[PDB]
């Protein structure tokens, strides 16, 4: 809070944004952007019914 | 041995038991491309941002 | 005071990257920044600035 009385908020010194945590990975499906998962299976598993 | 020859019903019952056990086995048995072959590994991952 | 100054001048400060994700389009530089490293010799420990 400044002596003039004006309030300094975070939005006045920074840009807040719902972004990502790890920014170093770009996944694209058939050129289109996308995000996927890799199912590494389990030790004792049924490769078909799973 | 040779005492099954005199008792065909015993042999047939043993065959039926084998077939039943085999069917029960194939109904519930895991299927996979390959079993666990590689020696077990443990991976420790740590992250230091920047 | 000596302990605090040793803690300050014997750190592993993570500088970061000079241009990294999310990077602006048309970016052709990618380097790491080395700000500080842990001291290695008693001579270096002798030159820690106390005041
Ligand atoms: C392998 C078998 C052992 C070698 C051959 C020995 C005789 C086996 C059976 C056999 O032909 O004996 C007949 C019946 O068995 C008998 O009289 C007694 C059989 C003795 C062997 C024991 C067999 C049982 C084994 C069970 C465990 C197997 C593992 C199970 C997962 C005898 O002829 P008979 O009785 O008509 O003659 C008297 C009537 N006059
Ligand atoms: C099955 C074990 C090896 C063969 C045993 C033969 C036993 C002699 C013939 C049957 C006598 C009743
Ligand atoms: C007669 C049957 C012999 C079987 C032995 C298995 C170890």
């Amino acid at each position: 809070v400044q002596q003039d009385g004006s309030q300094v908020l975070l939005r006045d010194v920074a840009r807040v944004e719902l972004g990502a945590e790890d920014y170093s990975t770009v996944a694209r499906y058939n050129g289109k952007p996308a995000a996927g998962i890799a199912i590494k299976l389990a030790a004792g598993a049924n490769a078909l019914d799973t | 041995a040779n005492y099954f020859i005199d008792r065909p019903v015993f042999a047939w019952v043993l065959a039926i038991i084998m077939m039943l056990a085999g069917g029960l086995a194939i109904m519930n048995l895991p299927v996979a491309q390959y079993p666990q072959i590689a020696p077990p590994t443990i991976t420790v991952s740590a992250t230091y941002p920047g | 005071d000596v302990i605090s100054q040793i803690k300050v001048q014997n750190n592993q400060i993570s500088g970061g990257q000079l241009g990294g994700m999310p990077q602006a389009a048309d970016q052709q530089l990618n380097a790491s920044i080395i700000v500080q490293t842990r001291l290695q010799t008693p001579e270096e420990f002798g030159k820690i600035l106390l005041k």
